[PDB]
Order: C-alpha cells, then sequence, then structure tokens
C-alpha cells in the first residue's frame, strides 16, 4: 500500500527508445536490501509476461548508484532530458535520495 | 579504438554483459570502447559467480572480442570457470526461425499452403495453420537456450511469422507412385520394404491410408490368409474359361496402389449376388482412406463439386449402381466425362491430382450418348458369374444362364472385413500382383470386344 498509493514517474524526451523512471515516495529501506532485490527482480523480469518487466536496468544496482536527476541532459552533447511530470509537481517526490517517514511511510531492512 | 561500433552500441552492449553478471562490478565506470579488451573485470562477489556458481573468484574475468562476439573468460584457472559468449547481431527468434527452416520441416506446396512434419507424417492444414504446433513438436531438437523461450505463445507467433516469410520457393509433392503411404511410414510395392520415421519423410506424400502398418500380420501364411483365398477364388474361379477375366481382375485390384494417373476406366458387369461390393469392401478395409465412393453425379451432372474436389490425390474411386441407362427416364453416361476423368489434371482451387483408378459396378450393360473411337481406349470390363444365394432359392439360380457356379451365402463375411479381419492379407495379395504385372510399368489396357454397344461399330467394320 505504501509503494502503490504514493509514487511518481518522469519522462524522457527519447521518443525511439522510452526512457522511464517510477519512484514510490512511502517505501525505504536500506541499500544492500536493493542488491539483495536485485536477484528476485531479475527473475521477476525473466517469468512475468509483461514486456516492460524484460526492459529494467537492474545494473543500476551497483556501489554508488547514479542516475540522470529529472530536468536534466544525460550527456552534454546529448538531448534526452527526463522532465517533470502530473501530478506530482515537486521535484522532491522524484528524488530517491530524500527521506521523508510520515505516518503513511513505511520502512523495512534485512535483519542480518 | 579497441570497439567497432558496426554491431550495437558500447553502452548496450556493457549493459547486457552487465546483465550476465549477476554479482556487482566493481570498475563498470572505467570500461570504454578502448579498453575493453585490456582491464580485468573486477567483480564484488556477494552472491554466487552468475559463470561458474562458486563463492566467487580468486582472479578477475576478461573479455574479448571476436567473430562479432564477447567471449568472457577468466584468467588464472580456465578449467575453474565457463567460457560465455554475448552476441551482437541477429534477432534470437530470427536464429530459431532459421533453424526451424534449416531441418527442412515445414515446407509449402504449388497451392500456396504449408505441410508439416509432426508425428512422422505430412501433416497440412488450411482452416487452422499448425506451424506452431512444429514448433512445440521441435522444440526439443533445439538447444536449451531455444527451448527455454519456444514456451511463450507469442514469441512462437513470431517465429512462425519468421518462417512465412523465409519460405519463397515451393517444393513439388507426391512423386512416387509405388509409396503406399500410412499414418506411421511408407511401403516400398517395388520392394516389400517398410520405412518408418526419417526414411518416410523423403516421399512428401501428404494422404495416409490411414491405419497403422503392422509387421507381425504382412507376412504370407496368416490366420486369415487361407480362407482369403478361399473367398478369391469362389468370387473369381481357377479356371480355364473364367482365366483371362482372373488376371483382369487382379490388375485391375493392383492398379488401386500405384500413385499415378491411371489410363483406362473398369467396370464390373455381374448379376445380384456376385461379390462385387464384397470387392469393394475388401478393397476399402485394405487401403483406408485412399478409397472413396462417390456418388453419380460426376457421370450424369456437370463437373464444373465436392464430389469432384474429394478425389485429390486419392488412389480409388468406386462408383455404385448405375440405375439401368438402358432403360428410359435415365441419363446416359455422357464420354465427356470419359475424356475427362482419365486426363491428369481434374477440374473442379479447381484444379486436383488424378491418381485414381476409376471402378464402376453395374448389373446391366450401359450405354452412353455418343460413341467415339476414344472411348474404343479406355474402357475394360470385369465379369463376375459365381452366385452366393441362400439354401431355399438355389435350383431357381441353378437354371440361369447367368451363372456358371451357385454357392452357399455366408451371413458372417460381412461383419468380419467390417471389422478388417482381411485388411493386411489382402494388401499382401494386392502387392504380389503389382510385383508381377506392375513392374517396372504401370498401364491398363482396354477389352473393346466385349460391351455390346462396341459390337455394332464392330458391325460396322
Ligand atoms: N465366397 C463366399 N462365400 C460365402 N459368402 C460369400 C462369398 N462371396 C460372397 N458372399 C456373400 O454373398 C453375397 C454376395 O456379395 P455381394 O458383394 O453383396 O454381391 P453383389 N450383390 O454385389 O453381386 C454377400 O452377402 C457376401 O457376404
Ligand atoms: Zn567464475
Amino acid at each position: 500500500k505504501s509503494m502503490r498509493s504514493n509514487f511518481s514517474l518522469t519522462k524522457s524526451t527519447n521518443r525511439d527508445k522510452t526512457s522511464f523512471h517510477i519512484i514510490f515516495l512511502d517505501t525505504y529501506t536500506t541499500m544492500d536490501t536493493l542488491i539483495a532485490m536485485k536477484r528476485t527482480l531479475l527473475e521477476l523480469s525473466r517469468s512475468s509476461e509483461n514486456p516492460l518487466t524484460r526492459s529494467i536496468d537492474t545494473a543500476v544496482y551497483r556501489r554508488k548508484t547514479t542516475l540522470r536527476v529529472v530536468g536534466t541532459r544525460k550527456n552534454p552533447n546529448c538531448d534526452t532530458i527526463h522532465v517533470m511530470q502530473p501530478p506530482h509537481d515537486n521535484i522532491e517526490d522524484y528524488l530517491f535520495t530524500y527521506v521523508d517517514m510520515n505516518n503513511n511511510s513505511y520502512y523495512f531492512s534485512l535483519q542480518r | 579504438k579497441l570497439w567497432e561500433p558496426g554491431f550495437i552500441s558500447f553502452e548496450d552492449a556493457i549493459k547486457r554483459v552487465s546483465k550476465i553478471f549477476i554479482n556487482s562490478i566493481i570498475n563498470f565506470n572505467d570500461l570504454d570502447e578502448n579498453n575493453f579488451t585490456t582491464v580485468p573485470l573486477v567483480i564484488d562477489y556477494v552472491t554466487p559467480c552468475a559463470l561458474c556458481k562458486k563463492r566467487s573468484h580468486k582472479h578477475p574475468h576478461q573479455l574479448s572480442l571476436e567473430n562479432g562476439a564477447i567471449r568472457i573468460y577468466k584468467t588464472g584457472n580456465p578449467h575453474s570457470c565457463k567460457v560465455k559468449i554475448v552476441p551482437l547481431d541477429g534477432n534470437k527468434l530470427f536464429n530459431i526461425a532459421q533453424r526451424i527452416l534449416d531441418t527442412n520441416s515445414v515446407l509449402l506446396t504449388e497451392r500456396g499452403d504449408h505441410i508439416v512434419w509432426i508425428n512422422n507424417s505430412w501433416k497440412f492444414n488450411s482452416e487452422e495453420p499448425l506451424i506452431t504446433k512444429l514448433i512445440l513438436s521441435i522444440r526439443h531438437q533445439l538447444p536449451k537456450e531455444y527451448s527455454s523461450e519456444l514456451l511463450c505463445p507469442r514469441k512462437r507467433k513470431t517465429v512462425e511469422a519468421n518462417i512465412r516469410d523465409m519460405l519463397v520457393d515451393s517444393v513439388e509433392t507426391d512423386t512416387y507412385p509405388d509409396k503406399l503411404p500410412f499414418k506411421n511410414g511408407v511401403l516400398d510395392l517395388v520392394d516389400g520394404m517398410f520405412y518408418s520415421g526419417d526414411d518416410a519423410k523423403k516421399y512428401t506424400c501428404t494422404v495416409s491410408t490411414g491405419f497403422k502398418f503392422d509387421d507381425t500380420k504382412f507376412v504370407e501364411d496368416s490366420p486369415e490368409m487361407e480362407e482369403l483365398m478361399n473367398i478369391i477364388n469362389d468370387i473369381q474361379p481357377l479356371t480355364d474359361e473364367n482365366k483371362k477375366n482372373r488376371e483382369l481382375y487382379e490388375k485391375t485390384l493392383s492398379s488401386c496402389l500405384c500413385g499415378a494417373t491411371k489410363g483406362c476406366l473398369t467396370f464390373f458387369f455381374g448379376e445380384t449376388a456376385t461379390g462385387k461390393s464384397t470387392t469393394k469392401r475388401l478393397l476399402k478395409s485394405a487401403i483406408g482412406d485412399l478409397f472413396v465412393e462417390t456418388g453419380q453425379t460426376i457421370l450424369t451432372d456437370v463437373l464444373d463439386n465436392p464430389f469432384i474436389a474429394n478425389m485429390h490425390l486419392k488412389r480409388s474411386v468406386f462408383c455404385s449402381e448405375l440405375p439401368d441407362f438402358a432403360c428410359s427416364g435415365s441419363k446416359k453416361i455422357r464420354s465427356d466425362n470419359i475424356k475427362k476423368l482419365t486426363e491428369p489434371c481434374v477440374i473442379g482451387k479447381i484444379n486436383n491430382r488424378n491418381h485414381a483408378t476409376i471402378i464402376i459396378d453395374t448389373n446391366y450393360k450401359p450405354v452412353f450418348d455418343r460413341i467415339d473411337n476414344a472411348l474404343m481406349r479406355r474402357i475394360a470390363v470385369v465379369r463376375f458369374r459365381t452366385h452366393f444365394s441362400q439354401p431355399s432359392g438355389r435350383e431357381a439360380a441353378e437354371n440361369n444362364d447367368a451363372y456358371d457356379k451357385v454357392k452357399l451365402l455366408d451371413e458372417g463375411l460381412d461383419g468380419k472385413i467390417q471389422n478388417n479381419r482381411y485388411r493386411f492379407a489382402f494388401l499382401y495379395l494386392l502387392v504380389k500382383w503389382y510385383k508381377k504385372y506392375h513392374i517396372p510399368i504401370m498401364k491398363l489396357y482396354p477389352t473393346p470386344e466385349e460391351i455390346p454397344d462396341f459390337a455394332f461399330y464392330l458391325k460396322i467394320g
């Protein structure tokens, strides 16, 4: 419920290559949990019939993870830019590094 | 430049190779187009290695470029890890489709149709295309990296589309006339050899009798063979008077196994209870679906019509009970059909191949509206002169000049032949007669000196 009821989406300016990022605001966890998740994410990508499930970039799960910021060009010579999308008009809704644990927000972590 | 960007964007190739490595890559950032064959790939082995399944690797892996692919290999001990390959050209489904065509399991004929090789027989359908059934059947004959992805239905539709769009040129089917096709193989007639498996594949036989061939029955001795001779001896006596008619009958019987165009039409002429329908049923039971009974329409009703389109690739068409065309209120044979039904391709997709022996049974000598010299060359008649009547009316049949012998009727033969009891012994007889007459040439000779209507022309001569 925390990740479904609150999330934001970014849209890229490249139309031939559909590039999108979805960030669930009310869910928080440690990064090692993401690294452990990468396994199950790969199995879900291989098993699900949804075409989008194939195109998940699991290689982003790496030390010092880097992602293009909304409103910023990917490369100095490239014009593919991720822009604002409705209904979320706050840039803080598009930054995974931003942490805001409210009553609706949920946090979890690995036992070990 | 150690990378040739003629295959795939270097970023996408690095994404693929990283996806192969389930463990996190440490120096992912420094891999560029001018170092990817040089710097070792140091990996943080949090999880087991995606290639060697061990806890970790003592030495880092390395990449090489060769034959339009990336070879992933471990340094130090080579045998301690599995070599891996990343391709760069071709949709994997296109490779699968190329492999499937490569097997020659799916072909197209001149009819714009597609025949497949499922379960040791050339299946074919038009209403429901069945390339995808072939794909399921053939996934066992491919490596694992193809079988794993032939399961999803949409991928199979894609592979079917690729196969459709690559099969351009048409092949010819049914070129061997001396081969009898079953559902589990093909029997050769020149030899006694039976081919079951990929040996039956070379003969593109798109029709079958409909029953499996059995080697335990097709021997010679048989529990049924002796009374089969008894029956054939009774229906056709082995006498000096009914001598020529005997081999004529055997030739007509054997000409139903050869898959070529037949040059004559045979008439079974006999009175009531002579065994003509007995031979009809014996042939039907012996050759399965290759025997077809048609109506009288293809004789008296204009051809150009399911009764003329269902004879496509049938090897025997039998016509029943011409209703006394000699008397009034009847339509004659209209010999234009005799002109038409013998020439190789039957019009009635209006073109069909003619491999059928046409045998017509009658009790009365039939008449044509017009008599021509081309009818002299393609008509033969078989005389039946043994009566199988009830005990009550034997004498009333023994005083008739239309019979040379009267025999006691047996009521159990119809059920037994309907049960395919004489299915294989009679086929053995057919093969024996075929080797006796139709090797190396099959051709049928007419008997103009038998039909009474042809006597008047002989009276003219
Ligand atoms: N050799 C034979 N021994 C005993 N019964 C025999 C026989 N040959 C034929 N029959 C039987 O006598 C009848 C003659 O065969 P059928 O094919 O019906 O004769 P037909 N009406 O077409 O001249 C059938 O009922 C058949 O079962
Ligand atoms: Zn390894």
